[PDB]
C-alpha cells in the first residue's frame, strides 16, 4: 500500500481493543456481589451500578440509563 | 416483563464463550484481563459469572 | 538469694516451630481456626481468634497464674491454645448476635 | 567408663566440632506447611490412538497446580519374552509441552531412554523398567498396562509445580506422538506382526488443590520459575570404518545456560541400541550359541555395560574455537562423568559431559551459556570397527581403540542439552522468558 | 488448697515449659453430638445464632 | 578451558549467578553438642520360645535412646530355599509403650509390608541378610539375626526418646513371638521335629549427653512429631475363575494420615502376597515335574510379577465421594512408589499416599481420617481363571486375570501411617491425639 | 475429589498446617557464585 | 615482600564475537541499530546489536 | 419423584429441575458453563436366553 502514510502500529489496538481506558480509570475496581463483570468504584457494591451495553462495559449515565428505562424498565438500585 | 435486561448482567448481552474453564468446585480467582506483552496474548473471556460458593 | 537458681532456668525452649503462631505471612492464624471449625469468617470468629484476643488470653493466663501461684510462667504454645480455643468455641459459641457478650463468655471459658 | 569415657575425652581438637555448640542432632524441628491435597485426574485425549498416530490433550483445570504426569498405555506382546525393550517408552515417540501456544519443552522416546540411562538408578531404574516393559518372562499375547511418567520440570518437583491457576487465560497442552512401530509389540525388526493389537491410552495428571490464602497468592501474584528445557537435534554419525578411526566435528546448535550435554550413538533400527552386536551372551539375538546372529539384538537385553561394543574412542567440546577441556576417552564420558556428577551406572554407548557441579539436581550449580558462545562444537574420534563380532575371542580379548565390525550399524547420533530458562506467569498468561 | 505456697522454691521461671495440653478438645462438636465432626459440605457453614433461651422461643 | 565458560556471561545468567547468595566451594560446619553412643543389652522378662510373649523395660542408662535391635538366634529346620525372612516372621508383633500408654505397634507383616514399600537397593538387601539365610545355607545352620525396630525413634536421632525427661514414666517394648516360623520350626503346616527354640536379646543404643545438653533435657519440656502405625486385618472378597470379586472395606483409621498401605496374602505362608505358579521361583519346585502350586518356593516367596497379584483396581472414597479416579492395582503397586518413594514394590503390595513425600520425616500433606467418617477402600479383584500349573497360561494372560491359586489370598492387611505428637513434661508423657 | 481432603482438617492438624511457614509448591533457588570446572592432565614425574 | 597478582580472565582472551554472529547481517550495508526496547515480558531474545566497527561506506 | 407418571422400560430420565413437567423454571443445569458434561453408562450382561 501507500508508503507516504501514517504507521498504524497498534493504533487500532489502543483505540478499540485494549480497555476503554476512560471507564477503567473512573471505575478501577469490579463488583463482587451479583454485579460481577461490572467495573466500579469503591468496594464490593459501593460505587457500582455501572453497566453493560450490547457489547462491552460502559458507564451508566443519565442518558443511557433513561433510554434503557423507557424501553426496558429496570430499577437500577445502587 | 423483559427477561433480557437487568442492571448486573447488562442490556443485549449473552454469556461469553467457554474455553479452558476452571473444572474445580472452588472460586478460581478471576484475575483481571490484563494484556501483558505485545506477543502470544490470549483471547479468552474470564468466568466473571462463576459464583464463588466455596 | 534464689535469683541465680531461678535465672539458671532457660526461658527459650528449642521447640518445634518455636514462635509457632503469628510470625508468618503465608496465611493468618484466624484462618487456621476457621478451617478447623469449618465456619465462615464472621465478626464473632474474627474477634475471638484475633491476634489481640489471643494476646488477651495469653496475658491473662500469665497474670492470673502469677496472682494465684508464686510462679512466673511464659505464654503458652499456640497450637495448644488455638486447638483449645476452637474446641471450647465449637462446644459453645452461644450468642444472639451480641458478639461482645458471646466473646466475654468464650474468653471466660478459655481462660478458665 | 562406658559411653561416658568418650564424652570426657575432650581436648583442643574437639573445640572445632563441639565447643560452644550451635546445633544438636537429637531434636528435629520441622517446618509448618500449607494446607493442600493432591488428586489423580484423567485427561481427555483427542485424535485417534494407535501406532503412528499423533494425539493430544489440554490439561483440564481440575486443580490449582500440576506436577506428576503419567501416561498409561496398554499393549500386548507380539512375540515371546526377550522380544521387547522398554516398549512403552519406545511407543511414546515424543511429548511436547506448550503453554499459551509457546513450546516450553519437548522430549523424545530416545531422550526418555538417554535420561534413564544417565539419571535413574538402582531400584528406581528397575521399578521404572517394570512400568514400561515386560520383565517377568511374559509370553506372546501377554497384556500389560504401562505407565510412562513424564520428566518435564514440573513432573520432577512440587517446587516447580506449574501454576495452572495463574494461567487463567492460557491453555496448557500435551501433545503425544505414538511410534509407528514398537519392537516386540507390533513389529519384530522390520517384520510387521500380524494380529498385533493397537494401544489403549490414558493420560493422568496429578492436580494440587490449594486452600484459600495460598490459592489466592498463586492466582494473583506474578511468578518466575527457573525451569529446565531439553534441546535436541539428530546428527549423522561419522560412522567408523573397519579400517580406521573416523573423526567428526559436530556443530552444537544449542543456546541458554546448559547444565550438561548428553549423547549417544545408536542404531535406529533397534530402539535403545547404543552398542554393537556380538556373539557373547549379552550382545545379540541368540548370542552364545549356533543360532546367534549379530544383525539383530536380544531385544530384552539390548543394553550392555561392556564399552568394547561402543564406538566412541575420545571426545572434547570446543567453544568458539577453543577447547573447553582436554580430550578424554569415551569411557571417561561413559563412566567417570556420571560417577562424579550423578552416582549411577551409565550403559555403554551413552555419554555425559556436565558443565554443572550437580547436574542430577535441580538447584543451578554451574552452567555453560551457549547463547554467549558464537560457535560450539562436539569433536569426536571413533573406534576402529575391526573386531569380528561373531567370535567371542575377538569380541572380548580386544584393545581400547577397537570395536565390533557390527558397530558400523550405529549410524545415528543423538545430542541433547539440558538447560535452564524462566517460565514467567502474570495476569493469567505465561511463556518461557528467553527466546534463545 | 493443696501445695502450701513454697516461696523458697528456686525455679520460679517456668517460661520454658508449655503446660497447655489440648488433647481433650480434639474432635469435639457443638455440645455432645457424635458425627465424626461431620465435615461433609465443602463450604464455609456459617454461624448459627444459637441464643440461650428457655424451652420455648417466646 | 574452564575460563572460556566463565567469560560466557550474559542476561540469561543473572537469574543463576547475579548478586550471588551462596557458593558451593566453602563448607561451614556447625558446632554441635558433645554426645556419645553406647550399645547396652536389656533383659527380657519371662521366657523366650516360639509362640511366647515376652517384654523388656528399657533401663535408664543413658539420657536419650534411638536404635533398637532385637537379636534372634535361629537354626535352619530344613535346607536352603525353605525360609523367608524368618527372624522377621518370628517377631510376630512389637508394642511400644511410654508411661504405660501405647504409642505404637508393629506386626511381622508390617515389617514385610514396610520393607516392600520403603526399603530399597543395598540397604534392603543388607536388611535381608540381617533376618534370613541368603547364601544357600543348609539344615542345622545357625545364625544370629538382627531385627531392627522401625519405630520413629529407631529411625532418627531427631526423635530420640528422652528417657531423662521421663523420670516418672517407663518405656517398654513387648514382643510376641510367632508360634511357627517357616523353615525354622515348621515347613508349611508340618512341625519340624527337633527344632531348636530361639535365643533372644534386645539391644538399645543409648545417647550420653554432656552437661549442658543433659541439663536442658532434664528441665525443659520436650515435643516430638512422630509416626504411628494403625492396623486392622480382614477377610478378602474371594475372586474365582467365574468372577471378579469386589469389596468395600471401611477404613477404620484416624488422625492425619501420610499414607495407606495394604496387601493381600495367604496367611498360611508368611510374606506370600501373590499367587503360586509353575514358573521359576513362583512355587515350590516351580519349573519342574515336582512343582506344586499349593506351596511357595519359600526362599523366593516374593515376586514382581503382577500377573500373580489379585488387585485389578482400587479407589478411596471419602464421605461417599471418590478421592481420586479409580486406578489399576499396578498403579498402586508400581507407580505410587515410583512417584513418591523411589523403591520397587513387589506384587501384591499396594500404596496410596496423601503426602508428597510419605517416606520422609517432614510432613508433606495428610488426610485426616478423624474428620472423615465414611471413608472406604473400594477394591476390584482379578478373575482367578489361569491354570497356575501351565506357564503358557501363567505368563501369556491378560490384565484382568490371575492364577486359580490366587484365591488362596484370603487375608487383607490394611495399614495406615499417621502423625501424632509425643509430649513430655515434668517427668511424664504420652500422646497428644488419643 | 481432592477437595474432600482439604476439608479434612482438624484441631490435630493445627501444628502441621495452621499458620504455615513454608510451601512445597514454589521453590526459590539460591543465586550462586559463577564458576566453571575443567579436567586437566598433570605431569607425572618418575617411571 | 610481594607476590604475583593473579589476573582475571583478561589473560585467557577477550570474547569479541559474543553472540553477535548468531544472527549477523549478510548485507554489506550496515543494518540500522534497533534498540532493545520493551517487546513484552516473557519472550525476549539475547543476541547483540551487531553494529559494524567500520561501515565500509 | 418429578412427574408422577409411569415410564416404560428402556427409557430413562434425570432431572436437574424440581418440576420438569411444568413451565416455570425450577432449577436448571447450565451446560453453557460446563466445558465437560459426560453421561456415564454401564450396561447389563446379555446372557439370558
Amino acid at each position: 500500500s501507500d508508503y507516504n502514510a501514517p504507521n498504524d502500529f497498534m493504533k487500532i489496538y489502543y483505540s478499540n481493543i485494549v480497555e476503554d481506558k476512560k471507564l477503567a480509570e473512573k471505575y478501577p475496581f469490579f463488583g463482587t456481589g451479583p454485579f460481577t463483570g461490572l467495573r466500579c468504584r469503591k468496594p464490593n457494591n459501593v460505587g457500582c451500578n455501572t453497566t453493560w451495553v450490547s457489547g462491552q462495559l460502559v458507564e451508566l449515565t443519565p442518558k443511557l440509563k433513561e433510554q434503557i428505562e423507557c424501553k426496558f424498565g429496570i430499577q437500577y438500585v445502587k | 416483563n423483559f427477561l433480557t435486561a437487568t442492571q448486573w448482567i447488562g442490556v443485549n448481552t449473552q454469556g461469553s464463550s467457554l474455553k479452558n474453564a476452571n473444572y474445580d468446585l472452588r472460586a478460581d480467582p478471576i484475575i483481571p484481563k490484563a494484556d501483558v506483552g505485545p506477543w502470544m496474548m490470549s483471547s479468552v473471556d474470564p468466568n466473571i459469572y462463576q459464583k464463588p460458593l466455596f | 538469694g534464689n535469683f541465680i537458681q531461678n535465672m539458671a532456668f532457660p526461658t527459650e525452649n528449642p521447640y518445634k516451630l518455636s514462635g509457632d503462631f503469628g510470625n508468618s505471612t503465608l496465611e493468618p492464624t484466624v484462618t487456621a481456626a476457621l478451617r478447623i471449625l469449618h465456619e465462615s469468617p464472621a465478626p464473632f470468629n474474627t474477634e475471638f481468634f484475633s491476634r489481640k484476643n489471643v494476646d488477651f488470653i495469653q496475658k491473662k493466663l500469665i497474670s492470673e497464674t502469677k496472682r494465684y501461684t508464686s510462679f512466673d510462667i511464659g505464654p503458652q504454645n499456640e497450637d495448644e491454645l488455638i486447638m483449645m480455643m476452637a474446641g471450647i468455641y465449637v462446644q459453645d459459641s452461644t450468642f444472639d448476635g451480641n458478639i461482645k457478650a458471646g466473646l466475654r463468655k468464650l474468653n471466660t471459658l478459655v481462660i478458665t | 567408663a562406658g559411653g561416658l569415657s568418650q564424652l570426657v575425652a575432650y581436648g583442643a581438637q574437639d573445640v572445632y566440632l563441639t565447643g560452644n555448640p550451635q546445633i544438636t542432632f537429637f531434636k528435629t524441628v520441622y517446618r509448618r506447611y500449607t494446607n493442600f491435597a493432591i488428586e489423580s485426574i484423567q485427561q481427555t485425549i483427542n485424535g485417534s490412538v494407535g501406532f503412528g498416530n499423533k494425539v493430544s490433550t489440554q490439561i483440564s483445570r481440575n486443580g490449582d497446580l500440576i506436577t506428576d504426569i503419567v501416561v498409561e498405555f496398554v499393549l500386548t506382546k507380539g512375540g515371546n519374552g526377550g522380544t521387547t525393550y522398554y516398549p512403552a517408552e519406545e511407543l511414546l515417540q515424543d511429548v511436547e509441552l506448550e503453554i499459551g501456544g509457546q513450546r516450553i519443552d519437548k522430549h523424545y522416546n530416545d531422550w526418555f531412554r538417554t535420561y534413564d540411562a544417565l539419571f535413574r538408578m538402582n531400584d528406581d531404574r528397575y521399578n521404572y523398567r517394570r512400568m514400561t516393559d515386560w520383565v517377568n518372562n511374559e509370553l506372546v499375547g501377554a497384556q500389560k498396562r504401562f505407565y510412562v511418567p513424564l520428566i518435564f520440570f514440573f513432573n520432577q518437583t512440587p517446587g516447580l509445580a506449574l501454576p495452572l491457576i495463574a494461567l487463567q487465560y492460557h491453555e496448557v497442552k500435551l501433545y503425544f506422538t505414538l511410534a509407528s512401530q514398537v519392537q516386540g509389540v507390533n513389529y519384530n525388526g522390520s517384520s510387521a506382526i500380524a494380529g498385533a493389537a493397537q494401544p489403549t491410552m490414558s493420560v493422568w495428571v496429578d492436580y494440587i488443590f490449594l486452600d484459600t490464602q495460598e490459592r489466592t497468592r498463586f492466582a494473583q501474584l506474578p511468578h518466575e520459575y527457573l525451569i529446565e528445557q531439553l534441546q535436541f537435534t539428530g546428527s549423522e554419525t561419522a560412522t567408523p570404518s573397519a579400517t580406521t578411526q573416523a573423526s567428526q566435528n559436530i556443530r552444537l546448535n544449542f543456546n541458554h545456560p546448559t547444565k550438561y550435554l548428553a549423547w549417544n550413538f545408536n542404531n535406529p533400527t533397534n530402539y535403545g541400541q547404543y552398542t554393537a552386536l556380538a556373539n557373547i551372551p549379552g550382545a545379540c539375538s541368540g548370542a552364545g550359541t549356533a543360532a546367534a546372529t549379530v544383525t539383530t539384538p536380544d531385544y530384552g537385553n539390548t543394553g550392555t555395560y561392556n564399552e568394547q561394543l561402543a564406538v566412541l574412542d575420545s571426545a572434547k567440546i570446543q567453544l568458539n574455537g577453543q577447547d573447553r577441556f582436554a580430550t578424554r576417552k569415551g569411557s571417561y564420558f561413559n563412566k567417570v562423568q556420571p560417577y562424579q556428577s550423578i552416582g549411577g551406572v551409565t550403559p555403554a554407548g551413552v555419554y555425559l559431559y556436565s558443565f554443572a557441579l550437580k547436574p542430577a539436581g535441580r538447584q543451578p550449580s554451574g552452567t555453560c551459556n551457549f547463547s554467549r558462545i558464537d560457535n560450539a562444537t562436539l569433536s569426536l574420534t571413533y573406534k576402529t570397527c575391526s573386531i569380528d563380532a561373531t567370535s567371542p575371542a575377538a569380541v572380548l580379548g580386544n584393545t581400547e581403540t577397537v570395536t565390533a565390525n557390527t558397530a558400523t550399524l550405529l549410524t545415528a547420533l543423538n545430542i541433547y542439552a539440558k538447560n535452564y530458562n524462566v517460565l514467567r506467569i502474570m495476569s493469567g498468561m505465561g511463556g518461557l522468558a528467553y527466546a534463545n
